[PDB]
């Protein structure tokens, strides 16, 4: 089987939160790429819906190399922090089979 | 070494309380950030000279490859002999376990204390991490104390690590500042008026720099310019009113001349240089914003120019391409194409306007108008 | 008295040494298919090589040694010579094969000949083993260990897994999750495939019980009537809906089950001094102080020259938007505000103002990507400075007559 | 393919190899050591202050580190003998631990670390009679605990070719424990201490305490070596003016450089000694009267027939012509006062020369001369008094007769008193003549009066052109300006401008015959936009087609093709046309 | 090429007789090159046409008795290392030390200054080449020849030839500066260079492999895979320099930016990566096809 779908089933809230940002981000450049700074601003503006707290990049940075250990996305460094150019290492039909399941 | 806290008690506190007694765990890693200023080697080595928690303190600064810092940590723990040898890391790991098996500090946890671990950061990739699970590496009662200048989310290593324990040590607030920027060892005059000094000197200035260390030096050289005329003219108000004016230049001005005599032709060189830099959107063709900066030019533009300037019993000669190599070594010119050949690549100008002025005027030349008017 | 520093050794090492609590929860499925596979391979000479990926901070190194120390606990001390390696520490081959040296306990014979083909080296290793006998190779850090220049401890192992037949466990401990495609061609075509461990998390209803179950005294009595006072306090606050409502949130950042350790391990050393039975409201600033802003921690300490100097920045985006901009136009942008204001306080000359710029580049606020008039990269948020410029004690009005302009 | 062979002195080449080369020898080597001796003078005002501060500077110490920036000159060239000079001196006033680093060996932390410890154990093991940091400080405790605990000081002989990493890790590693092991680092900044801020942030630059010293600014270092190297009675080689300008000028607008100025006048020295026959009594005047009186007959013959002394044949008359012109035993005699009195223009040509220099540095806006040096160009390029400029000296000279002209006259006449008895045999006693008119300065027409006797009798008596007032002057004096300018300053880039244009050497060539490559660079230069290829081969075609017909076509193409590729190889290799990559092909133009 | 050079020196070159003596007025010029090499200046000659002939005929007539180096410039294989190594071996007749470039330099500096009237001295064809300069490579020539005991001589080619000398650089070996001209063609260089009428083969990226360090090795590994692995993406326009320093300190290659850096610059001397500027200014790098660069790396790994 693969591991990649069970990884976001059992993901965090804030995880699937800022896979739901990549791809609204994804959804609207139409690009494999994305800065952090703007799936940051998808970020802030999917826990603005969801009725969550404010996505400090502290902890928003912290589930990026989260989800850039666990390899569902592939990375820049954490050195440029603001700058990190993020590829999705999974395809996105997955991602939203695995989102839109439950 | 006097004065453990001077007001910032509760981190104090809380790092003491962390610590704990002896004979049980503590925390694998320990990591302290905050402003240069902000006592983070003060506080924690007032720290541990009371409790005398034996430990070891380096310095990454001091040590500039692997083998030194794993030398030093070794041979410095070793004392609480000879050289005890490590190459790799394996080997520190090794000797780890039979350097930390005695009765000082069999059951005692011991502290290795890591300063400016900015440095570290671009030693290895091996190391850091390799650092932050020494607890559960060697076994034998680890806490390895970070402190850094950086914040921790840079110093990550962008595959996950044991995420250590992180505090922030705070800046100095304004009247901890009254209080700690020498109320004590005040020699001759009342702490009062030492205080008052102080107190009207610090709130004009700050503004521009909270470093503790620059400012006991500004208000040790400043203090006893206001000292003399209390001693030798005798009341704050006045001698305040007096200071100030001392202050405003003291400020201003914490570099002889810029002029620098030159060979003729190179005079002439670096003046082509700065023109073709400066205004070179194709205007070649006219006489024969700014603050972007300087656009880069190839060369044989510059000896072109070189040729309308100079008056023309120029010869291309080995010494004036010479003298156009040297100046680069000079830092007055930069090449900005880095290697893309020996031949004549953009030359970028990378001198003051003012300079280059002076530089002008020395040789019968005014070129304001003629630069990018 | 005994009850308070009994408490805290006897919580501390399972707090933040994880030390061996034998409460383990959500890991039994793959614990169970782990153990007969283990005894199969370990009671026969027959060798499988099993594979376990989870993410950091959970799971692993745990159940590995737990599952080591119950197969140990079976005699027939079985003679399996178990060898630990890291991915952190063995980075090269000739350490691997000195560390293979080391744990095996070679260096009676000398063996001080550096062979050529490594296979030899590695089968003589085993074969001088085996005239004196099963092995387990516990190999963490996997995603390490995949970048060897030829992948010689990766792949030999597993020729001689499958063709020495000596009793071997190649127990791979990766980080990661692709471990097949990282691995180079020939060698996870080779015998990469036994079967793949999948690891993950669970639940948030059960995750307050295992709240509940890491922080309660355990059957072993430090005394057995402060056993029951704490962990009926632990039950009490576990109840509580405060402690409910800060768990979901730390649930929703993570789901890791380290965090909760030190979440709860900054509550436990605040409670021996006075109150040994604690509130909600000391695992709430328990929580706070694990931090959540670091960086309004550096902005908000810095001196108002260097305020306005990165509001100026910001006022950089928004005007001629979106390059690395250098030094000039920040003080272009900075006297076109001087100028706007009528005082003469803020007007500080040229000098002190690089001063300001060579401090903020130490905090890595802002990037180099010639030397001091270049091409800086301004790496941050707008409304982090938004809400410290508020929070600056000292703010000024010209500065926030600078920040309601913007 | 740096195939070595293996193997498996006093050779000159008349005038007689052995004691020409023995001359030289002598010549050159006495030049250069006095040239390193009047180097090593005129530093000592300035590094004896240094010597003042570093003591300063050690001895209050029981937070700061002493930094001594100097500012030296633009010249790299000689930046070594300051250095070997304040060496010298800081080793020997100061401690015996003094060690430089030169930013060419240390690209990074460990060679820095590792050449700093291996001079240093070198410099301490010498004077009693390893990458580790903290056994410096060790070796510093070990073998100077005594003599009140002298400082170790580094020198950084380029500050700005060193990477600021390395510098800043240095600094903050030294600044760190100098409890034991006080350091004083005295880096020679080559521009100006602006730029120590430029190289160092703020943070370092702050750890430390900065104070300036000035150095030599080089115009003033020039006039003493070519006042004490030529224009001295001393050394018996002087020098030509069109030599010296060509010299000078170099000096002056490329090079500010010294070393390059002695380069040149050695050049000059050795091809005189190569050059003509009679250079080999270059010599002190009895070491002349040696072997004038024994020499070979055509040599004498070459003394009769250089065209100055034919001159002087001219110039008088027969009865003693007739003995002169070939008998050798009277031409010695001649010539060798003809040798005393070109030794006798010498002495007061110079010293009077330096009179003039004093009394014209005195006036105002200096319209002659700027210093000593031009004094020298302005007295042999023009007749002086012919000049423009020595009559607007002289139409300067007369309303300038108030005390600042009798107190400078009283001025230079006391340095010229120092020199009246260190001339100590003047050639028309002119020291006690020019005295007993100079005697009457203590006691306003008397100035004005004695003034125009002084300048007349002084110019018009002995200041004159060398050449036509001396015969036998070639002895002395070397002229071959543009001879010496390609050797010592040459120019590639006119050379293949020239060769490739007007490739004519002496057979019909100058505005088709004989090139093959000025062919292809002519023609490409006849279209003088850009170029493709193909047409190009088909133009050179055309026009060694002209040069094939002015003496089958397709054997005609294959060559002319073959010689054209030939041709095209060599014009991309030097310089001219670059590979236009990924069309079809060009060359481009990029040499106008 | 071989085709093309049966066709070279057919018939007629168009003056021969001016030729022979526009070469023989220099041959009176030698005992003043000899002389003048002896008091320790350095000549460097430069010219339009081919002179290492009338440097053969030089050696030929005048350094019979001497030790000659003789370093030709112009085909690809020599770097300095070849120039110390001979010199270590086959003119101080035995070996020296294999650290780095600086040591073997600094001890051959050494053996000279005891060793009076050894009197060696090379010569250099085309010493301005595409391999011979860089500031690396001639200033180890440089601090070389500057000794008394050691006297170079040049052929400089190039219009912008005297580019590369600094005035502290100059003053290493004393220049003086002769003009020649011979009009012969140089067929030594365009004979070992190239022709464009027919990439690098396997022979000097094994010279290179066997004259670097292996972490160097496992650099250009990492590179050439990253090529390979995108070779028929048009878009892939190459790795960064920042992606590439990463990248390969995840693997332990490399500790530094300056090493990775100066690496770089080593190896973009051989003409084995290419620099490209994209509208960000930043350098992304790409070497020079695709099937030749698996077959080292398939063979590297058998
Ligand atoms: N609370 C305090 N009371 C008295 N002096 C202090 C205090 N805090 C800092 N200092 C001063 O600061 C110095 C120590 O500097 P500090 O501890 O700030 O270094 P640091 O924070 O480690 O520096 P960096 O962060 O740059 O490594 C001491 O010498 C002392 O003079
Ligand atoms: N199911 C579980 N049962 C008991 N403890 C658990 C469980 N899951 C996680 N833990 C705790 O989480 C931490 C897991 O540490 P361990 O080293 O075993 O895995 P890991 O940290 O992911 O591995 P690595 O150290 O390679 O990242 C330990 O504190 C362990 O006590």
């Amino acid at each position: 089987s693969s591991s990649y779908i069970t990884a976001i089933k059992n993901s965090s809230v804030l995880e699937q939160s800022f896979l739901r940002a990549i791809l609204a981000e994804f959804r609207r450049s139409g690009l494999e790429e994305a800065t952090f700074q703007q799936i940051y601003s998808q970020h802030v503006a999917l826990c603005r819906m969801e009725g969550l707290p404010y996505p400090t990049m502290s902890e928003t940075m912290a589930v990026c190399s989260h989800l850039g250990s666990c390899r569902l996305l592939l990375v820049e460094p954490s050195r440029n922090d603001l700058l990190l150019r993020v590829r999705l290492n999974v395809s996105q039909d997955d991602v939203l089979y695995a989102l839109k399941d439950e | 070494l006097e004065n453990v806290v001077l007001c910032r008690e509760s981190q104090v506190s809380i790092l003491q309380s962390l610590f704990g007694e002896r004979h049980h765990f503590s925390f694998p890693s320990i990591f302290i950030y905050g402003h240069t200023a902000s006592g983070k080697t003060y506080v924690t080595q007032t720290l541990l000279k009371t409790l005398e928690l034996p430990h070891v303190f380096v310095n990454c600064v001091e040590c500039f490859t692997l083998r030194l810092l794993l030398e030093q940590i070794l041979n410095k723990l070793n004392h609480l002999s000879t050289e005890i040898t490590c190459e790799t890391f394996n080997d520190f790991v090794r000797l780890f376990k039979q350097v930390t098996t005695a009765e000082n500090l069999k059951d005692q946890t011991v502290y290795i204390v890591l300063d400016k671990a900015e440095y570290l950061r671009d030693m290895e990739a091996n190391l850091l991490p390799g650092f932050l699970r020494l607890q559960e590496l060697a076994d034998r009662n680890v806490t390895v104390l970070f402190l850094s200048e950086i914040v921790w989310e840079k110093f990550r290593p962008n595959t996950g690590c044991f995420e250590p324990f992180v505090l922030y040590f705070p800046d100095y607030s304004i009247g901890n500042l009254q209080k700690i920027l020498s109320h004590d060892h005040p020699p001759e005059y009342s702490a009062d008026f030492y205080a008052a000094y102080i107190n009207i000197l610090l709130g004009v200035f700050y503004t521009v720099c909270r470093d503790l260390k620059e400012l006991r030096h500004l208000a040790v050289l400043n203090f006893p310019k206001y000292c003399e005329p209390v001693v030798k003219g005798e009341d704050t108000r006045k001698l305040w009113r007096n200071i100030e004016p001392h202050l405003k230049k003291a400020m201003q001005t914490v570099s002889a001349h810029t002029h620098v005599e030159l060979p003729y032709y190179s005079k002439f060189i670096l003046i082509a240089a700065y023109l073709a830099s400066y205004n070179p959107a194709r205007t070649d063709k006219r006489f024969f914003n700014h603050l972007l900066g300087p656009k880069p030019f190839p060369l044989d533009r510059l000896l072109a120019i070189l040729y309308s300037i100079v008056d023309s019993r120029v010869a291309p000669t080995a010494n004036i391409f010479s003298q156009i190599t040297s100046l680069v070594t000079l830092q007055l010119l930069t090449l900005v194409g880095h290697d893309d050949q020996l031949d004549g690549p953009k030359y970028k100008c990378t001198v003051s306007l003012d300079f280059i002025r002076a530089i002008a005027r020395t040789v019968n030349f005014d070129i304001i108008k003629y630069l990018y008017d | 008295t005994e009850c308070l520093s009994q408490v805290q050794r006897i919580l501390r090492e399972r707090f933040c040494r994880q030390s061996p609590h034998s409460n383990l929860f959500g890991v039994q499925v793959q614990y169970k298919h782990l153990s007969e596979l283990l005894k199969r391979t370990a009671l026969h000479g027959e060798s499988n090589s099993v594979l376990i990926i989870g993410p950091r901070g959970s799971g692993k190194t745990m159940l590995i040694n737990h599952a080591l120390k119950e197969l140990m606990e079976i005699e027939e001390s079985e003679n399996v010579l178990q060898v630990h390696l890291n991915g952190l520490l063995q980075i090269n081959d000739k350490i691997a094969l000195k560390e293979i040296t080391r744990q095996l306990n070679l260096e009676n014979v000398v063996g001080d000949k550096v062979f050529g083909s490594f296979a030899e080296n590695l089968s003589f290793l085993l074969e001088a083993l085996k005239k004196g006998c099963p092995v387990i190779f516990i190999l963490d850090e996997f995603d390490l260990f995949a970048h060897h220049k030829n992948q010689t401890l990766l792949y030999n192992l597993f020729d001689i897994s499958q063709s020495a037949q000596t009793p071997i466990a190649v127990i791979g401990l990766t980080c990661r999750l692709d471990i097949l495609e990282l691995l180079e061609k020939r060698v996870k075509s080779r015998f990469s495939h036994r079967q793949i461990h999948l690891m993950n998390s669970f639940g948030f209803p059960q995750y307050v019980k295992i709240f509940k179950e890491q922080l309660s005294l355990p059957a072993e009595f430090p005394d057995k009537v402060f056993a029951e006072k704490w962990n009926e306090n632990v039950q009490y606050l576990s109840e509580d809906r405060s402690v409910q409502e800060v768990l979901q949130k730390h649930f929703n950042i993570s789901k890791n089950l380290r965090s909760l350790h030190m979440l709860l391990m900054l509550a436990l050393n605040r409670v021996t001094a006075s109150h040994p039975f604690m509130t909600a409201v000391d695992l709430m600033e328990a929580s706070q102080l694990c931090s959540m802003d670091s960086k309004a921690n550096i902005v908000h300490g810095l001196s108002v020259l260097e305020i306005c100097l990165i509001i100026a920045m910001k006022h950089l985006n928004d005007i001629y938007e979106e390059e690395p901009f250098n030094f000039q136009m920040v003080y272009n942008e900075f006297q076109k505000f001087v100028q706007r204001k009528a005082h003469s306080v803020y007007n500080f000359e040229k000098p002190v103002v690089m001063k300001a710029f060579e401090h903020l580049q130490q905090l890595e606020l802002i990037k180099p990507m010639e030397r001091e008039y270049q091409l800086m990269k301004l790496l941050l948020d707008n409304t982090q400075i938004m809400n410290a410029l508020q929070k600056y004690p000292n703010c000024p009005t010209d500065v926030r007559q600078w920040a309601t302009s913007s | 393919g740096c195939f070595v062979f293996k193997p498996n002195e006093d050779y000159f080449n008349p005038e007689d190899s052995k004691l020409r080369f023995e001359t030289y020898q002598l010549i050159w080597q006495q030049m250069k050591s006095e040239n390193e001796r009047l180097q090593e003078e005129l530093n000592k005002n300035l590094f004896d202050n240094l010597i003042e501060f570093l003591q300063k500077s050690h001895s209050g110490f029981q937070r700061e580190i002493p930094t001594a920036a100097l500012v030296l000159g633009v010249n790299v060239t000689d930046h070594d003998l300051t250095f070997g000079s304040l060496t010298e001196a800081l080793q020997n006033n100061v401690t015996p631990y003094v060690v430089s680093l030169q930013a060419k060996d240390c690209p990074d932390m460990k060679h820095f670390l590792q050449k700093l410890i291996s001079q240093l154990m070198d410099c301490c093991v010498d004077i009693k009679s390893q990458k580790t940091d903290p056994k410096m400080l060790s070796k510093k405790r070990t073998t100077s605990s005594q003599w009140q605990s002298p400082p170790v000081v580094v020198i950084l002989k380029d500050m700005e070719s060193f990477a600021t990493k390395v510098l800043q890790d240095f600094i903050i590693i030294s600044s760190q424990h100098l409890h034991e092991f006080p350091l004083i680092l005295i880096f020679g900044i080559a521009t100006s201490p602006i730029i120590i801020h430029r190289l160092l942030p703020h943070a370092v630059s702050s750890l430390l305490c900065i104070e300036l010293f000035q150095s030599l600014s080089c115009k003033e270092h020039l006039t003493t070596v070519l006042d004490k190297l030529l224009l001295t009675t001393q050394f018996p080689f002087k020098i030509n003016e069109k030599v010296l300008q060509v010299l000078t000028n170099i000096f002056l607008y490329h090079d500010f450089s010294v070393q390059n100025f002695i380069k040149g006048l050695q050049l000059s020295l050795l091809e005189h000694f190569y050059s003509q026959p009679l250079s080999v009594l270059c010599c002190n005047l009895p070491e002349a009267k040696r072997r004038i009186n024994f020499l070979s007959n055509n040599q004498c013959e070459n003394i009769r027939r250089l065209p100055s002394f034919r001159r002087y044949v001219e110039k008088q008359a027969s009865e003693k012509q007739v003995a002169l012109l070939t008998n050798e035993r009277y031409l010695k005699e001649e010539t060798q006062l003809l040798l005393e009195n070109l030794h006798v223009y010498h002495m007061n040509y110079f010293l009077v020369l330096r009179c003039l220099h004093k009394f014209t540095s005195s006036l105002p806006k200096y319209p002659l001369g700027r210093q000593i040096r031009e004094l020298y160009c302005t007295c042999l390029e023009k007749n002086i008094w012919d000049s423009e400029e020595y009559a607007s000296v002289l139409q300067l000279l007369r309303m300038l007769a108030k005390d600042e002209l009798m107190t400078i006259l009283e001025k230079c006449f006391k340095v010229f008193k120092s020199y009246c008895e260190n001339h100590l045999g003047s050639t028309a006693k002119r020291i006690e003549e020019f005295l007993a008119q100079f005697q009457s300065l203590d006691e306003k027409f008397e100035v004005l009066r004695e003034n125009v006797v002084n300048f007349i009798d002084c110019l018009v008596r002995e200041y004159l052109l060398p050449p036509e007032t001396q015969p036998l002057h070639e002895v002395v004096y070397f002229s071959a300006a543009h001879a010496l300018r390609e050797h010592l300053n040459a120019a590639p880039r006119i050379a293949l401008h020239t060769a490739l244009n007007n490739p004519y050497y002496y057979l019909k060539n100058e505005a088709n015959i004989a090139p093959d490559i000025c062919i292809a660079y002519k023609l490409h230069l006849e279209c003088s936009r850009l170029i493709n290829l193909v047409d190009w081969s088909e133009a050179f075609a055309t026009v060694v087609t002209a040069a094939e017909k002015m003496d089958t076509s397709e054997e005609m193409n294959e060559i002319i093709h073959a010689r054209f590729i030939r041709a095209v190889s060599e014009l991309e290799l030097l310089g001219f046309i670059k590979p236009t990559k990924q069309k079809t092909d060009h060359v481009a133009r990029l040499t106008w | 090429q071989q085709t093309l050079r049966n066709l070279l020196s057919k018939v007629s070159p168009s003056f021969s007789a001016e030729l022979k003596q526009l070469n023989q007025q220099y041959e009176k010029l030698f005992h003043k090159w000899m002389l003048q090499l002896h008091l320790g200046f350095n000549i460097v000659l430069y010219g339009l046409g081919s002179k290492r002939d009338l440097l053969e005929r030089f050696r030929t007539t005048m350094l019979q008795d001497s030790i000659h180096v003789v370093i030709n410039g112009f085909f690809p294989g020599i770097s300095v290392k070849s120039v110390l190594n001979s010199i270590t071996e086959e003119v101080l007749d035995h070996m020296g030390t294999f650290r780095s470039i600086l040591d073997q330099l600094d001890w051959i500096v050494n053996k000279f200054k005891e060793d009076s009237s050894l009197e060696l001295f090379l010569l250099i064809h085309n010493l301005d080449s595409q391999m011979l300069r860089g500031e690396k490579s001639q200033q180890i020539i440089g601090q070389l020849s500057s000794l008394h005991n050691i006297y170079l001589i040049a052929s400089i080619d190039h219009l912008n030839a005297p580019l590369m000398w600094d005035h502290a650089k100059q003053s290493l070996f004393n220049w003086l500066w002769y003009e020649t001209t011979t009009y012969s063609p140089y067929t030594e260089e365009t004979s070992y260079e190239n022709s464009l009428l027919v990439s690098l083969p396997l022979s000097s990226l094994t010279h290179v492999l066997r004259s670097l360090t292996p972490n160097a090795r496992g650099i250009f590994r990492l590179l050439i895979k990253y090529q390979l692995d995108n070779q028929d993406n048009p878009s892939y326009i190459g790795l960064s320099f920042q992606d590439f320093y990463q990248q390969c300190r995840e693997a332990f290659l490399v500790n530094s930016d300056l090493t990775l850096r100066a690496q770089l610059t080593e190896f973009r001397d051989h003409k084995l990566i290419r620099t490209k500027k994209g509208t960000d200014g930043v350098e992304y790098l790409l070497i020079p096809d695709n099937g030749t660069l698996t077959d080292f790396l398939e063979k590297e790994e058998e």
